[PDB]
């Protein structure tokens, strides 16, 4: 009765993409050939599967899912890989180039050979769905098509829908960490239409992640692989509460109304606290009261910023598994008293609890260990805005030379974005100026 | 022939209200799946109050189960004692108002609000003469809140006449559970003020302390909360179903607790509420029963009412006792605690006594109380909307489905007439 | 490989909804492990204690 | 005593008998083996209205079985109550009429007449005193519409006095599975109007239209409607085969609705239709069973009974009930719907109330409706007909078995003047 | 009790026999010997007593080498050995030499093995012609058999699948008068001809069986699926069984309107089938396609005037009903306004058998949708416009001529095909 | 429950066995009473499981993609008539098994996809029955199958009438025994 639409765009998108649906499969039960081997699952409370997965009257359950990329190469090694017969052979769209790591080249060259294509398919799904409660988008926030493919899909999703919901799990450029060298670029060009189409975009960097592996999960040398697991996870333990019965449960509207207090302040935080090896689980008791506490220290965060500096302005702690809600009260109340964790004054409520009964599924083969509780601490701290301020620093350094504006111009964009953008990003570097400072 | 129609609003709504028409059940001998399976004619005598009758000795309520959420619906189908309610009385929209009072309140409430009255109407035309309407809520979400109050303003139009009691779940920062809980708090007081005949103010931070240091019960749940509360709205009407030695309806209790129009906030208890280890060790006489009625940790409201006068008090009172003991005890609770009692009223407390107390007790005591204590219950709710409203936070939630910051100053000041009405008779 | 017969079109509902005494009433009891069996357990249900 | 001759007609009247043999079965608890496994006495007093009696407690039914294509009858004969008829009273043709009512009434059928009436006349004359004869049909196909006027016109020249009862499904636009079913319609209605003495019609809209909105059921075969259309005509004859406080056999419902010859069309329905999920929650009463009886919606007629005068009703009630609350309900809702009934007939409605319900069932009604509403039917076939006849679109099929254009005129302006004279009443 | 004869003529009305035939053995579970390892059998097969099933089929054809094929094939074991009739010398892509010169050799044997099929049947319903016009024999034998079957069995109903000549695709030069030829003698004896074209099926194999490269082996595997589907409802039960005579009842409104289209709706891919919801409705939405049809043609300048949908397999009428509904609200599907009641449905139970490494995919229901809609004129006009451009220089009439055959039934034929196609002109008009 | 018609006259035995060929040879046309038991028990087990459509169906069973077997228990009453005690359904599938220490397994075992004994005969001692009949029939051991979700009560049947406890659950909604001895695992930690 209640659907999401996913949509992966670019290589990091689809690959994320990768780890969402094997979870997604594992949680409901959902074999990755597409046939669903319980009979008996088809009936009662545990038509819970309708939410992520079409069914259709072959006993087949497809998934609706719009895996979009310029180029053929990871899409055609889904094709060729376990999941070939799952996803609907009309929604792996494939061009025959990339965009090369450039916007322009994602967002008009290339990106109009195919746009209609996709928003068709993506048309066609919505269609088929007769409770379509939002939009998830997962794509690289650098990259080439994953910034300008995924501003062009989002600008005609947001012309087309409109009021219906969209949330975006972005991959951040790290401060340090950057595979390209014209991140920078792709991202401020970026940020101009994910701050104006989208609803909630959670960032998420790579240096992050590694060093959460390194430290709760001693991996010395992880991959891309942990980080889409991870942000799998959290995907799923944000929509869990859409699937699953337990006491307060959480919307997508739900999320947006407690967490969002402004239009243009929606780029919150995201962080899985409950991981761990398989070992130290044995150690720690893994109760609400720590699993809540880690939350909030820095170490635990996947985004590569302090929060010290940051207030809180509003965090929806969606829990799982089995958890009384006399704990999380415990909890939010040594989280309050505590005087490290700065809040604004403005909001003397900022908690917002969900809570469900369904424990979180572990991948077999996963670093992650089999726990009976789970958290997601969305946070819409102001701490990032020093991320940004990273961001806009690099993009001032590269183009007080013209580095690599040629290669933007010569694919029919405007020199002008540049400064557009980057105004842009410097009046919502000042809004949460604005916002953050106390009354 | 005093009839009650049942209006549940809301996840805790109609939670609270599934555990009450199980509590209901529980009396009256009704078998989860409608059928009557009691054993005393008292029971079956007087039924028509809660239930309606479908042939075959099969009863059904004349509950009204309402949210925009069909999950709610669908759990409390599948919840126990969910086979009892009229699938037709069952009102859904396509999804939850998602914390917003506009939401809830002027364009998914209102486009359900047509069908929920429309139900509501033909249940009451087939009551012989239906007593009014109670109404169960929380204050603190979208859906419950803002829609449940347009339903009572609603109703209150069309039965200017009857009963209508609210049952609403307040909000307390201790036991926050959402972010934008003191703007619905706000925009709700001012119609339960305005279109309740009495409402008793319930607060989740009150019930947890009680299980805490009442009980002793270990990782208590929402259930737990929802019985006690069910327990006091079940004794609130007991001698409306069972026969007693000096009966009180709804009405009698409203002319007892209500010395003008707007001071009608009360303040729920349940007497014999002790731990499982005490059974044995503690008697359940009238002394130590009216005792933890007027004790200030057995309160439901989360306020000390040592900090306020009582303008009204009521214990209503179950099972086999004899009045003079009854009526000494009020004399004593009265005039031992005359500090806490105002001093321009000569009689506080009105006693009713019922001769079936509820199963498995011997007696038992409800008392609901008319104390300014409710005072601090709205000044936390004040100060958090003026602290959320100094800088218009969350406000654009609010202001995308018709409301405005005028609506919610005007929500400000009516609450803030109302708290100012409670401290000046404190005195 | 045979001519197959169906049987889902000759069912027949209204004889069975034309009834007005069988009644199922009796009906599975949801895992408690469940999700829906833990918030019957938990937000539907109580510990007795009087 | 008062026998009654049974003959199904075509696939769709074939369908309809074999279902309506398996309910009076299931009423008399006959076997399908054609065993006698009843448990009542008055179940077996009056078994030869419908039945004959084999000597070794076997009840063979007074059926006759005609059909120009032996698929469905060989599906009979294989279907559950393949026994129950006797075995030579299946007579059938070499290939089906091929939807052409000149086929089916003028060479293929006229060859298989003979046989018949025949087989028709050997049951007759069985009866101790015959009342009449049933007929199902269907008035869109080409079997069923030309051989069943056929079978008409000669056995109402055979038994001019005997009353005749036809059940036709009559063809909706809406649900047309024929792309000349017009035709042969009209040329049914033309020996329909003259010949019978009551036809009911039948819509598959308006069946389909209660098996989705009344029982809710998502998918609604070919047996549920054939199961609504037999427990329709076991109402119907109730009386002759159960004591009733108040009896209506054919003869008495013939007189009390036609005012005049030819306005011998009813809409049937059926009062305890509930669906599973308000099973047990409503209470099936006397005024229920009414109210569902003159439901526009429970009619098996696609045509709205608001859209016309009333002429005559009449509703069979079966179960033990108080005659003072059926006269009252039956007045109540006279006079209600004052506007829906005609002026000129002091009483418009004929009550009957039998004491032997439907199995497993407490309470039943049966509802027999003569509606000048019932010209919407033959109004719209009207238009279709001309519509198709402005060009001769098929026309060329019929004149090459013998027909002639100037029959078809004939067939639509008599058609015609039975639409007239059912608007002549409404006004 | 109700059996088909089915005469096969020419080189493509053989190898869609061949093929028609592999899917009714399919169907029924007999083997290529014949053997069978109920009464579903019956139309299409005749009893030997000794438990072998022989077809009722005859395949004549003027050159012997399809036939030797056949016997020498894996199904020489299925026809009687005496029912593959052969000839010398085809007919070289000539009506005449079909007709007259060649046909006279064969055409009283033909005769004589289908009065001999007909005599072993108690419960004839029609006959099923297969045949091309653009060939010799499979339009001037064509035209002599149906010809004195017209004669012998006036009464009986005569249904002919043809192989129609492609707009732009052509394997032969004189087939424009071949087809012109044979558009005499389908008028005057044949009931229904379900015209098939070559391009329209290579369309649809392109397009949505996704078949780069089909050869004859997929086209004839989709018309044997069609005839099957016609079939279905004299041998499987179900609800609204359509028999032939019914069939052409409803389809037919004027003796010389009996030119219908043919359509199957869920020709898809196996890995798209799995991933599919084919429901009722959109299986009779797809239908109405103009990419869909098998005649290369487009329905939307055209105007309905008889749709039959012969459902098979799990359907609910219900469903039927809505999705017929749907089709009628629409206004892109234009139906003619002298027909109010233009649809006639047919729902069998018995689901259709996908033949092993076939390209269709297994499938829970199908439908065969078969119009007869003022459309198909513009067919008949591009081979009048094609025989005219031939026949002005008289391109290649010298060969006819020679062959005991006169020139002035070019021009007769050409204007029965004019006054044909005004015909369909005029019906359309709205009235 | 009670079906009119005498079904000693088909069924060899009490507990007759019925696969896909032989529910396609006993045809609902001119078998109806076989068809009709299927679908009345499968009805009966959906309305007592509270499952939101049937899932045991003669029309499923006979078009499944895969071989399936139903099992069926009777008794003769009198003449033409006959009740029924019950319904078992198994079948082989390849299940994406995952054992203790999140061994991956790829194996193919019997499934258990439906069993429902009717309330009147549950306290009989009949279930059991079946299931000795239907492991002697397709000579599977319970070590090597896998259960479809199984219910509580199921759970209390294996413990007490096998002694198999601790049903360790996989991810597709399937509780097989403690023996993952049917092949090498396709993948190691
Ligand atoms: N209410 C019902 N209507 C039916 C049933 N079977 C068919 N029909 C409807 O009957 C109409 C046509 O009736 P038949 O199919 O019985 C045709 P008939 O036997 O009269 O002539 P032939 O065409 O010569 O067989 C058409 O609208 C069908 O949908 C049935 O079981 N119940
Ligand atoms: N966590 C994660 N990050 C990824 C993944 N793939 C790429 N990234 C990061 O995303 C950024 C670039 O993403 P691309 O995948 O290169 O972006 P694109 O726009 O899809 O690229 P083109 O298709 O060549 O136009 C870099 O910061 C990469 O480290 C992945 O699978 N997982
Ligand atoms: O065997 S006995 O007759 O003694 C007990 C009845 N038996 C219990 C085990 N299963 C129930 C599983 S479920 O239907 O509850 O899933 C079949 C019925």
């Amino acid at each position: 009765m209640r659907e999401v639409i996913s949509i992966h765009i670019g290589q990091a998108g689809v690959q994320i993409g990768n780890a969402c649906w094997e979870l997604y499969c594992l949680e409901h039960g959902i074999q990755p050939d597409g046939q669903m081997p319980s009979d008996k699952s088809l009936g009662g409370s545990d038509d819970s599967f309708s939410t992520f997965f079409s069914e259709t009257g072959s006993g087949r359950h497809v998934p609706r899912a719009v895996m979009v990329d310029l180029e053929p190469t990871v899409i055609d090694e889904i094709r060729t890989g376990t999941y070939r017969s799952l996803f609907h052979p009309e929604q792996l769209i494939t061009g025959k180039e990339d965009a090369a790591n450039n916007y322009a080249r994602g967002h008009y060259t290339i990106g109009k050979e195919i746009i209609d294509l996709t928003l068709d398919r993506i048309r066609r799904l919505a269609d088929n769905c007769t409770g379509l409660q939002g939009f998830l988008v997962f794509h690289s926030f650098g990259g080439g098509t994953g910034s300008g493919f995924t501003s062009l899909l989002m600008e005609r999703l947001s012309v087309d829908y409109g009021k219906k919901a969209k949330l975006e799990f972005s991959i951040y450029p790290a401060p340090q960490v950057s595979t390209a060298v014209v991140e920078p670029y792709n991202s401020i060009l970026t940020t101009h239409t994910t701050l104006e189409h989208s609803d909630c975009s959670f960032m998420v960097d790579n240096e992050a992640i590694y060093d959460i592996c390194r430290r709760n999960l001693d991996i010395e040398r992880p991959s891309y692989t942990n980080l889409n697991r991870l942000i799998g996870q959290i995907v799923s333990s944000i929509t869990a509460s859409l699937r699953f019965d337990g006491a307060l449960n959480v919307d997508l509207t739900e999320f947006q109304t407690n967490l969002v207090p402004y239009p243009r302040i929606h780029f919150p935080l995201a962080t899985f606290s409950p991981v761990i090896s398989a070992e130290k689980a044995y150690h720690e008791q893994l109760s609400v009261a720590e699993i809540t506490n880690m939350c909030f220290e820095p170490h635990n965060q996947m985004v590569k910023c302090d929060p010290r500096h940051g207030k809180y302005m509003a965090v929806c702690l969606l829990f799982r598994g089995d958890v009384v809600p006399k704990d999380v009260n415990a909890a939010i109340a040594t989280i309050k008293t505590k005087r490290s964790i700065q809040f604004v004054d403005w909001c003397p409520t900022g908690f917002k609890v969900g809570i469900n009964y369904q424990p979180p599924t572990v991948v077999p083969g996963g670093d992650l260990a089999k726990v009976p509780r789970a958290v997601c601490m969305l946070s819409n701290t102001t701490a990032i805005a020093e991320a940004w301020a990273r961001l806009d620093h690099k993009f001032d350094l590269m183009y007080a030379k013209r580095a690599f504006v040629h290669w933007y111009v010569g694919e029919g964009m405007e020199e002008g974005e540049f400064s557009e953008a980057r105004e842009d990003l410097a009046a919502l570097e000042k809004d949460y100026e604005e916002v953050g400072v106390d009354s | 022939m005093r009839e009650i129609v049942h209006i549940q609003a809301g996840q805790c709504g109609n939670q609270i209200g599934s555990k009450f028409w199980e509590v209901i059940s529980d009396e009256h001998g009704i078998d989860p799946s409608g059928q009557y399976v009691g054993d005393s004619d008292l029971q079956l005598e007087r039924i028509n109050v809660y239930y309606n009758e479908a042939g075959s000795n099969k009863y059904v309520p004349r509950a009204v189960l309402v949210d925009l959420e069909p999950g709610t619906m669908d759990s409390v189908r599948s919840g126990p004692f969910g086979q009892l309610f009229r699938p037709d009385n069952y009102v859904f929209g396509q999804s939850g108002a998602g914390n917003n009072w506009a939401k809830g309140h002027y364009t998914e409430g209102a486009e359900l609000v047509d069908n929920v009255l429309d139900v509501v109407r033909k249940e009451a035309e087939s009551t012989d003469c239906l007593q009014g309407f109670q109404l169960t809520h929380s204050l603190g979400g979208g859906t419950g809140s803002g829609m449940g109050t347009l339903l009572i303003s609603k109703i209150r139009e069309e039965y200017p006449d009857r009963i209508m009691n609210t049952f609403s779940v307040v909000p307390s920062p201790k036991v926050s559970d959402t972010v934008v809980e003191p703007y619905n708090a706000t925009l709700s007081v001012h119609q339960l003020v305005e279109n309740t005949d009495s409402t008793f103010c319930i607060d989740n931070e009150a019930l947890y302390d009680i299980c805490f240091r009442t009980l002793k019960l270990t990782t208590p749940t929402y259930g737990d909360l929802n019985h006690l509360v069910s327990a006091t709205m079940s004794g609130v009407t007991t001698c409306l179903r069972f026969p007693g030695q000096l009966n009180a309806d709804l009405r009698k209790l409203a002319v007892n607790m209500v010395p003008f129009p707007r001071l009608h906030f009360f303040m729920p208890g349940f007497a014999p509420l002790t731990s499982r280890s005490n059974q044995q060790y503690r008697a359940i006489t009238v002394p130590e029963l009216t005792q933890q009625c007027f004790d200030a940790k057995n309160m439901m409201a989360a306020c000390d009412p040592r900090h306020g006068r009582y303008l009204t008090a009521a214990a209503i009172f179950r099972g086999r006792m004899s009045m003079k003991e009854v009526d000494e005890q009020m004399l004593n609770i009265q005039n031992k605690n005359s500090s806490y009692f105002v001093d321009w009223i000569p009689n506080n407390v009105k006693t009713a006594v019922c001769d079936i107390p509820p199963r498995g007790l011997k007696m038992s005591a409800t008392f609901i109380g008319n104390s300014t204590a409710i005072q601090e219950l709205f000044k936390r709710i004040s100060e958090q909307f003026t602290a959320m409203f100094r800088r218009k936070a969350f406000l654009h939630w609010y202001t995308g489905e018709g409301m405005d910051e005028m609506e919610f100053t005007e929500a400000e000041s009516n609450m803030n007439d109302l708290v100012s009405e409670y401290q000046q008779y404190q005195e | 490989t045979s001519p197959i017969g169906r049987n889902r079109p000759r069912h027949d509902s209204v004889a069975d909804l034309m009834r007005q005494d069988m009644l199922a009433g009796v009906r599975a009891e949801v895992d408690p492990n469940s999700p829906t069996g833990l918030k019957n357990a938990r937000d539907f249900g109580h510990r007795r204690i009087w």
